[PDB]
């Protein structure tokens, strides 16, 4: 992914999910898109009650971008993997 | 932790 400085331009269905997040923009860095995703994850309550590294997104948006069921903060590859494929790099 | 937390240290990282 990107340096810090380099914008990019979130994929429809990235962008809104970074819309119900609060997302105004249109082109963000990095860091932007990942604190809005913190955001949505947030507001819809995905993470694990219990043991809160551990977001489940198996019936949501965000799951059908992520193509997991489940996913820990800790292990984050999957959600790198789902920016490469839906992120632009202006 | 919060997952707030959880987020924040990856956020910092990436």
């Amino acid at each position: 992914l990107p340096g810090e400085g380099t914008q990019v331009h979130p994929r429809a269905p990235l962008l809104q999910i970074l819309k119900v997040a609060g997302a105004q923009e249109e082109v963000f860095t990095v860091k932007e898109v990942m604190h809005y995703l913190g955001q949505y994850i947030m507001m819809k309550q995905l993470y694990d009650k219990q043991r809160q590294h551990i977001v489940h997104c198996h019936d949501d948006p965000l799951g059908e971008l992520l193509e997991v069921g489940s996913f820990s903060v800790k292990n984050p590859s999957p959600l790198y993997e789902m920016l490469k494929r839906n992120l632009v790099i202006l | 932790l919060t997952f707030x937390e959880y987020w924040a240290q990856x956020l910092s990282a990436a």
